[PDB]
């Protein structure tokens, strides 16, 4: 009833097949994230990765920021999130320029210069879009509260 | 790669060639000592620079010298 | 009345039948 | 018994006996003539 | 089960004069000065002088006896100093105005000034160990009883010396005697801890309870009856405790409820002395005695009953650990180093638990009166506990490189430990970096926001708040405990969780310890430093055998400096160097712990209660707003509270100022050995040797420099010595300046 | 001060009964019952498979269990 | 929809999730599942 | 590269991405008796009857394994061969490069790495200034 | 830190961190071109010397400039 | 940060550029450079 085998039946690779690293749920979940999902073009997986992080980065400066005790509470959070997504996409494109210069194959469409460039473009679009949509929900928070409770219905 | 040089003062005591972890060194025939053997360093691109060969050499000052130089994957001992 | 944190305590307790129901249903699927 | 003779003759025992003797004579000289900043 | 070898080694003086007889690499003679350091470093490495597992066990047994002789000599010194050179006869009468002093100083060079006025006309050093409170709790009344205890301890020390000589030289037990660990723990639980607790419960019933109840009533020590007068006439004990008129016939019939007169689960602190009641102390030792004696009949022995440790261990296998513990009994019964690792870890954690309980539940009368004793005892036992935990890491590494062969344990817990060392050290790296960013980075953030004039952006209690909600909840549960979840407990377990400020003799014995955001931040620093110490020591234990860098660390040994300058430089890959770094990190961790304790008690617990009921603290509530920035620790704690240790010159506390500066010197001196390397010092010693050769005074014993491990060892020894001496002087001069 | 009972026939009755239950648990539980010191009339105990060890073990556990029962039931009241 | 009871924000977040996230996620996963291979 | 692998349960110490991007090393030894050895990656394994094939990521790990095969076993396993295998596919043959172990004189090897002087007659760096060389290799 | 702790400890620590990066999901995507190694022996002697010097100078410049400007203008 | 001196807008634009554009651009160019070929 052993639950920790070696990774993929290979006992000399440096990995164990633990219930977290190599379970069925982990295979179906980690293997279906945009970074690992099958058949996607790099632009759509970069777009889906980007929105999940733009929507995330709005919060930390919105609730904990130099502007959190003023009337421009959400604008400061949005400005910080755009700064972070800008430097994130600059880092992503610099990584693409650096890593993928020697010619490699096309076994994975993401680990190539065109693929990583598409991933960086999608990450930028998704990140700034997610940041602005979280800003738009937060700025119009009275509206969202009223429509979820039924103050206008 | 590091360069392992063996000088004339070698007494053929074999201590360096079995103190070496990566077995860079090997003993070759020679006519300059009683033991009729001198250490050589054929596979010296596999030298990591540990200097266990210099540590094991009994002759004073040293009949074997390791001269640390251009690092590579083999000469830095990186498993990654 | 009832407390605010008792409801969240009930939710994090009921997170355990969620995990065990997921694993039982997965094991029935075999 | 030549073993206690050779053990009392070791470096730590003899150096501690010597330091104790010099400390004793210094402490006694400070006990009798206390405060000698100069001649 | 007792089989011995008779006269295994002759008792002769001849080996005394030949040093280095124990180790075969030193029996030739000293060629160089490295022979001296090897003579001292290998003197107690019994497992390397021979490899029989039987003679090393006999050597260990007799070494234990000699160590007990040392401990009894020290304890006799304590009792003799309390007997003769102390004001215990004077302090016992008035233990609220005059202070303990168990050491007078001979005046030689003007050091009679250290004989400060301690009270009652006695002149001497005010001691900070709780020896006087210990002897008041144990029922000592006159100096003659302390003198008898000191003489008995010296006799028992002579007995331990004789027993060590007996068990090495005339009758040494065999190996099968030592490998009876089930019989051994039966006797150590039932007979050592169990009967020790039972005997002390009996002493407390018959000596500590009467003497301390009459001393609480207000009777002078000269009118106090001698402790056997409460045994020879039990009518007197019936005068004090009405439950002794019924005798032991309630005990043997389980009419135990009538012993609630003195065996009570009262809880809390005694208001007249500040200590725990000795009622629930005697009851506690009785309960511990019964529980330990019951647990001492667990492991199987000569009789068929019992419960063998081997089958207990083999029964515990799960899906994750595979083969389970079947392999561990051969580990801990064939290796003294794994035993020393586990016993050092648990003794260090026990000493830390002792430190954390003896402040919050002060078990001795008038211990919480004076803050010197409380602070010194907490600090002392934290330091001892941290040292022993680092020793646990050290002997884990020694066991892995020396006494661990993987032939006899495949796929058990220790193997599976070694098969995922990268995962363990990886996640422990992550938690160390996480806590170091989120425990010290909060301090840097607060320090910057206070420097920038933004105190509303800080992590204060009047700012962004980080309340320790779980510790506050646990404090709430322990305040609400003695009514619902401990019905027969009258008062709270300690007043540290909540309740009433216990003020005795005008000074705060114990008051509730509130946990704001400052305590959140300091406790996460504690977690961080404890995790980094665990990281270094656990990395040493796991990576002692082999790494990806040096795959043959096991046969290079345990104390090897490096493998060489190759692979970039493998300068500290041994397990010994992980002990060496864990010593620095233990010093850092425990110094933060004792600074947290000292500042929290000075600002939030200790102080003077006015008769109007108000409490004023020693540093006046600094910890709430100053203990969240580093400048607040440097300004309100280190700078502000060292005014007592650096202005102390020309007074009785001037020895602590000298010791303060001495600790700074030894720190700075340690940096010479830590920062330098052997090569510089060897080529400097060569020039000095030339100067000796020029005038024919060069030694025959060649002066090598210290080795690499020697240099690191003396650097860390002087570093910890200097830091601990500095903190000892700072604490023991702050505390004698606050009461 | 929890309630307790001094001594009676009821205290004697219950602890003998807990000693009987401890005899049952010991005979059904102890792996090595007959191993130990030799015993007089071992047929009376469990037919030559029971020792002086398990005499003191089983009825000692009976005294522990009976102390538990006596103190617990006298504290709860009903004894 | 005011909430007088304890944790009134909890239905505020759990009615969208059980109404949309549970159906959209469950039908999405089942649509990938019943049409796989 | 013939040989069944040892019965090892797997470990985190082992082959990283260096193995499938550049060289990894295989040690092949033959033993009659099944027994237990310490893998330098950490743990303990099972020597199969007959041929074994253990893939490692460093040459030092392979030689450390071969060293403990030689010295820690009473029936000494000395017919161990260490290969260097590339992800492209070709297999090099490294440690017993000649017939016999390097400690023994094969009498057919070539003295390379040998200088015709001692260290005292090594040239000094002032003579070779801006020459692109260093005082050993002149 | 740089002067007391030496390279072997840090090299095996970085080996564990490298394993962590190469075996975790979603961070296997990002790979180093230059393999992370610990700082060299002489390099970290230099780095500890630079830290000792910079911190020493900054502490004393702050103290000397604030102690006089504390009491003289 | 009011500026009484002449051209107070000039630090307003040059502290972000020397603080961010100079480091981000310089480290970006050096990261492309030290890792080229
Ligand atoms: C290496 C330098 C050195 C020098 C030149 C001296 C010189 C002296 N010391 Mg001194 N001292 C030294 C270091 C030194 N000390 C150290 C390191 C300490 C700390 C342990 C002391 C502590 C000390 C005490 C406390 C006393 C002396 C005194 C003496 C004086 C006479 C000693 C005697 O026995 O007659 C003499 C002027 C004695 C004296 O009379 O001073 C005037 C005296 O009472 N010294
Ligand atoms: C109930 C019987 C009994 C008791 C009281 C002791 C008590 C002790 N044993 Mg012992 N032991 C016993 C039976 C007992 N043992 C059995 C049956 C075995 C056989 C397997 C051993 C095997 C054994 C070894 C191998 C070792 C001990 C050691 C010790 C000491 C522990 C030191 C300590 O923690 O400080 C507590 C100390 C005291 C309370 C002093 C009390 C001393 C008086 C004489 C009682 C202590 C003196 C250790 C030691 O120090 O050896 C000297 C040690 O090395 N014991
Ligand atoms: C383990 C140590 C120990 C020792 C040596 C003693 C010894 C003593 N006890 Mg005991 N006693 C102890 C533990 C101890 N006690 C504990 C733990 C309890 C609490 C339950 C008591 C409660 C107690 C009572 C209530 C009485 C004694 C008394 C006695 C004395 C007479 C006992 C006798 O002859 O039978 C004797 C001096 C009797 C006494 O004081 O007479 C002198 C008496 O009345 N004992
Ligand atoms: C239960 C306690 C216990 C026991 C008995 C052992 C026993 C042993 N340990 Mg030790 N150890 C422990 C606790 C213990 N240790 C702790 C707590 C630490 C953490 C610091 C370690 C760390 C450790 C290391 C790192 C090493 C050992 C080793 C040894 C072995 C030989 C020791 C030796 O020869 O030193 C002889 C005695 C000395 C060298 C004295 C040292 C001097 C001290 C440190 C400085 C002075 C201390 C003093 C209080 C200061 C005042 C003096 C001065 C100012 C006047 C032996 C197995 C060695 C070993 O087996 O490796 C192969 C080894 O290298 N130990
Ligand atoms: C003040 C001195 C100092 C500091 C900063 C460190 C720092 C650290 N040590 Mg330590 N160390 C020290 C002295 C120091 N040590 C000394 C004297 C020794 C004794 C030999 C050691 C021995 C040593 C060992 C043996 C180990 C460490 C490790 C660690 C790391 C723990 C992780 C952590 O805290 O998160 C990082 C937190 C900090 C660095 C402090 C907070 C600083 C802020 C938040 C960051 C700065 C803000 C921002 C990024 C600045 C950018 C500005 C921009 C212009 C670039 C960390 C790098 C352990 C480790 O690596 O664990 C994985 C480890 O194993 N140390
Ligand atoms: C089953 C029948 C019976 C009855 C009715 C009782 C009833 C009781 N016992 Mg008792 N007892 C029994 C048999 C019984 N016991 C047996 C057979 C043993 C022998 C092993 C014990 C051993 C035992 C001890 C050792 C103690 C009790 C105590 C208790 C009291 C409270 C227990 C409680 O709620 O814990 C609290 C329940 C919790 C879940 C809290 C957990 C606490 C730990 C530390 C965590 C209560 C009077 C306690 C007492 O004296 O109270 C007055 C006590 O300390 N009993
Ligand atoms: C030396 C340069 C320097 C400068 C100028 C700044 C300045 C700033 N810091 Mg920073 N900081 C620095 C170094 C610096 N820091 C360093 C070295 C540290 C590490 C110790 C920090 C740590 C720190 C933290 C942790 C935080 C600040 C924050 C702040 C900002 C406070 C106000 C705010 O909400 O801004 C909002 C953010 C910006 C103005 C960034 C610019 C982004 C907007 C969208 C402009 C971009 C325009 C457009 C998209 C692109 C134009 C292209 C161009 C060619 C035209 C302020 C702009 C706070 C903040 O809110 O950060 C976001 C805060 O939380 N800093
Ligand atoms: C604990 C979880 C635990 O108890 O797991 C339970 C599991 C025990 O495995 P089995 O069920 O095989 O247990 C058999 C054991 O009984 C062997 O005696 O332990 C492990 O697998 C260790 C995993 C460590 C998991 C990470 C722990 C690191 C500390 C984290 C601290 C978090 C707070
Ligand atoms: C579940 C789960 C999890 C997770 C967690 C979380 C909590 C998540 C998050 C999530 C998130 C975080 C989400 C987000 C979302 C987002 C969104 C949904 C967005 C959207 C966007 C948009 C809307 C955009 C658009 C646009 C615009 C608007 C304009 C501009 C441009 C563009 C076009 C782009 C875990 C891992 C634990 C596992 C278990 C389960
Ligand atoms: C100074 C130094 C030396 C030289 C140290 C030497 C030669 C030791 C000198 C010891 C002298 C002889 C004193 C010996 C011990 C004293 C008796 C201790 C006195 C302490 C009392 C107060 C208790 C090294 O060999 C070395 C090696 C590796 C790293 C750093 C260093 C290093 O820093
Ligand atoms: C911490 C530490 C490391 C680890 C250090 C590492 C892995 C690199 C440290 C640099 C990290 C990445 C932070 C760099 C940030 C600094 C501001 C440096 C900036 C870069 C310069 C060009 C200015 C060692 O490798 C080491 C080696 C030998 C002796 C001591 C030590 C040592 O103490
Ligand atoms: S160790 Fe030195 S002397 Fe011996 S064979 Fe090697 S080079 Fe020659
Ligand atoms: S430096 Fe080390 S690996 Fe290189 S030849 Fe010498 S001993 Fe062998
Ligand atoms: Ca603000």
């Amino acid at each position: 009833n052993q639950v920790v085998q070696a990774y993929n039946g290979d006992p000399f690779v440096g990995h164990l097949s633990t219930p977290i690293s190599d379970s069925a749920f982990t295979r179906t979940f980690i293997g279906n994230l945009p970074a690992y999902r099958k058949g996607l073009s790099p632009i759509l997986r970069g777009l889906e990765v980007g929105m999940a992080h733009g929507y995330f980065l709005i919060g930390p400066w919105t609730l904990l920021g130099p502007l959190r005790d003023s009337e421009y509470q959400y604008i400061g959070g949005l400005i910080g999130a755009l700064a972070l997504i800008l430097v994130a996409t600059a880092a992503l494109s610099s990584y693409g320029l650096v890593t993928f210069q020697g010619e490699q194959g096309s076994g994975d469409t993401l680990q190539t210069a065109d693929g990583w460039s598409q991933f960086a473009a999608g990450f930028f679009v998704g990140g700034m879009g997610g940041a602005f949509v979280a800003y738009f929900l937060l700025e119009n928070l009275s509206v969202v509260d009223g429509i979820f409770r039924g103050l206008f219905n | 790669s590091h360069s392992v040089k063996i000088y004339d003062t070698c007494i053929g005591c074999t201590q360096c060639v079995r103190a070496c972890p990566l077995d860079v060194l090997e003993m070759v025939p020679w006519d300059g000592c009683k033991a009729a053997q001198i250490a050589s360093s054929p596979r010296t691109e596999d030298c990591v620079g540990c200097k266990r060969c210099e540590t094991a050499c009994p002759t004073d000052f040293l009949s074997i010298r390791v001269y640390l130089g251009a690092e590579t994957t083999r000469s830095m001992g990186l498993a990654y | 009345a009832l407390s605010d944190t008792q409801i969240l305590a009930a939710l994090v307790v009921a997170l355990l039948p969620a995990f065990l129901a997921f694993r039982l249903s997965t094991e029935l699927y075999k | 018994m030549d073993g206690l003779k050779s053990f009392l003759s070791t470096a730590p025992v003899m150096i501690m006996a010597l330091l104790t003797f010099t400390a004793g004579i210094l402490i006694e000289f400070n006990r009798f003539y206390p405060d000698l900043l100069f001649h | 089960k007792v089989s011995v070898d008779n006269n295994p080694v002759p008792t002769s003086f001849e080996k005394w004069g030949k040093p280095g007889h124990f180790d075969r690499t030193l029996a030739r003679g000293p060629k160089t000065t490295t022979w001296i350091w090897n003579l001292h470093a290998n003197a107690h490495d019994f497992d390397s002088q021979t490899s029989d597992l039987e003679d090393v066990s006999r050597k260990i047994f007799s070494a234990h006896f000699g160590h007990l002789a040392v401990v009894f000599v020290w304890l006799s010194g304590m009792y003799f100093h309390g007997a003769k050179f102390s004001n215990y006869e004077g302090w016992l009468a008035d233990p609220t105005h005059i202070k303990p002093s168990a050491q007078v100083v001979w005046p030689i060079v003007g050091q009679g000034i250290l004989n400060g006025d301690v009270g009652g006309g006695f002149h001497g050093i005010q001691i900070t160990s709780g020896l006087f409170y210990l002897w008041r709790a144990s029922g000592f009344t006159d100096s003659y009883q302390l003198y008898c205890t000191a003489i008995g301890g010296l006799v028992m020390a002579a007995l331990m010396l004789f027993a060590g000589w007996f068990h090495y030289h005339v009758k040494a037990p065999k190996l099968e005697w030592f490998q009876n660990v089930e019989s051994m723990m039966n006797h150590h639980l039932a007979g050592l801890l169990g009967l020790g607790s039972l005997g002390w419960a009996g002493h407390q019933i018959h000596v500590s309870m009467p003497i301390n109840k009459l001393l609480d009533a207000g009777v002078a020590p000269k009118d106090i009856p001698l402790p056997h007068e409460f045994i020879l006439e039990p009518s007197k004990m019936a005068e004090l405790y009405p439950s002794f008129a019924q005798g032991l016939t309630p005990f043997f019939t389980l009419n135990w409820g009538v012993y609630s007169d003195f065996l009570t689960f009262k809880g809390g602190l005694n208001p007249v002395t500040g200590g725990l009641w000795l009622s629930d102390t005697a009851h506690h030792h009785l309960a511990i005695a019964v529980l330990f004696i019951i647990a001492g009949h667990m492991y199987r022995t000569n009789w068929g009953i019992g419960h063998s440790m081997k089958e207990i261990l083999e029964a515990h296998k799960g899906p994750f650990t595979g083969e389970g513990h079947k392999g561990l009994y051969e580990i801990l019964t064939t290796s003294w180093h794994a035993q020393l690792a586990i016993n050092l870890a648990l003794l260090g954690s026990l000493t830390i638990i002792v430190a954390q309980h003896m402040y919050a539940m002060p078990p001795y009368p008038y211990q919480a009166i004076d803050y010197a004793t409380q602070l010194s005892l907490f600090t002392h036992h934290m330091w001892i506990g941290g040292f022993l935990i680092v020793g646990a890491g050290a002997h884990g590494a020694i066991f892995m490189v020396r006494d661990y062969d993987p032939a006899k344990n495949v796929n058990n817990l220790l193997d599976r430990m070694l098969r995922h060392r990268d995962a363990i050290i990886s996640h422990l790296n992550w938690v160390c970096i996480f806590l170091g960013f989120h425990s010290f980075g909060l301090y840097i953030h607060n320090d910057t926001m206070r420097a920038l004039g933004r105190p509303q952006d800080m992590f204060s209690d009047t700012a962004i708040q980080l309340q320790p909600i779980f510790a506050q909840w646990v404090q709430h549960l322990h305040t609400l405990a003695p009514g619902a979840t401990a019905p027969n407990a009258l008062a709270t377990a300690s007043y540290a969780f909540g309740g009433e400020t216990i003020a005795v003799a005008g000074k705060v014995a114990m008051m509730p310890i509130t946990l704001g955001t400052a305590d959140f931040m300091v406790h996460h620093i504690h977690a961080f430093t404890i995790h980094v110490t665990a990281l270094i020591l656990l990395k040493g234990v796991l990576y002692a055998r082999s790494s990806r860098l040096v795959p043959d660390k096991a046969n290079l040994g345990f104390r090897f400096p490096c493998d060489g300058p190759g692979r970039g430089g493998t300068c500290q890959v041994s397990g010994w160097d992980h002990v060496f770094l864990g010593l620095f990190w233990m010093y850092n961790s425990l110094s933060i712990v004792i600074f947290h304790f000292s500042w929290k008690m000075q600002s939030d617990v200790w102080g003077t209660v006015s008769p109007d009921g108000s409490v004023t603290h020693v540093t006046l509530g600094n910890f709430a707003q100053s203990a969240i920035t580093i400048n607040g620790w440097l300004r309100d704690f280190l700078w502000a509270q060292a005014a007592n240790v650096i202005n102390s010159y020309g007074s009785a506390l001037s020895a602590y100022g000298i010791m303060f500066l001495a600790g700074h010197f030894v720190f700075a001196f340690s940096l010479m050995f830590l920062f330098s390397g052997r090569g510089y010092w060897q080529e400097l010693i060569e020039s000095i040797v030339w100067a000796h050769n020029k005038l024919n005074v060069a030694p025959a014993i060649q002066p090598r420099a210290l080795s690499i491990i020697q240099g690191r060892a003396v650097g860390v020894a002087h570093y910890l010595l200097g830091g601990i001496v500095t903190t000892w002087a700072f604490f023991l001069a702050r505390s004698l300046s606050i009461g | 001060s929890p309630t307790t009972a001094g001594w009676s026939l009821s205290v004697g009755i219950i602890m003998c009964l807990c000693n009987v239950f401890a005899f049952v648990i010991g005979y059904f539980a102890i792996q090595k019952t007959g191993k130990g010191k030799d015993l007089a009339l071992p047929q009376l105990a469990s037919k030559k498979t029971f020792g002086l060890p398990e005499l003191l073990a089983t009825m000692s556990f009976g005294h522990i269990l009976g102390a538990g029962m006596v103190l617990g039931l006298a504290s709860s009241g009903i004894l | 929809m005011d909430g007088s009871y304890a944790a009134s924000y909890l239905p505020w977040i759990l009615i969208p999730m059980v109404g949309w996230l549970f159906p959209a996620v469950t039908m999405g996963l089942l649509f990938i599942h019943i049409e796989s291979e | 590269l013939s040989g069944q692998p040892p019965k090892f349960g797997g470990s985190t110490g082992g082959l990283l991405s260096k193995a499938n991007r550049e060289e990894k090393y295989a040690i092949t030894w033959t033993s009659a008796s099944e027994q237990v050895f310490e893998m330098p990656t950490g743990g303990a394994a099972i020597m199969n009857e007959g041929e074994n094939l253990l893939y490692l990521a460093r040459k030092e790990q392979c030689l450390a394994l071969g060293t403990q095969l030689r010295t820690k076993f009473k029936p000494k396993i000395q017919d161990y061969k260490i290969y260097r295998v590339y992800p492209s596919g070709e297999v090099q043959y490294l440690h017993p490069a000649d017939g016999v172990f390097p400690e023994k004189v094969n009498e057919g090897r070539e003295a390379q790495g040998t200088k015709t002087r001692r260290i005292g007659q090594n040239p000094e760096p002032v003579t070779i200034k801006f020459s692109g060389k260093a005082p050993y290799e002149v | 830190m740089f002067l007391i702790s030496w390279r072997g400890y840090w090299q095996e620590l970085i080996e564990t961190i490298v394993w962590a990066h190469e075996r975790t999901p979603l961070a296997n995507l990002v790979r180093w071109k230059d393999k992370p190694v610990a700082l060299s022996i002489v390099q970290a002697r230099l780095v500890g010397l630079a830290h000792f010097t910079v911190g020493y100078v900054l502490t004393y410049a702050a103290f000397l400039i604030a102690s006089t400007a504390g009491k003289f203008g």
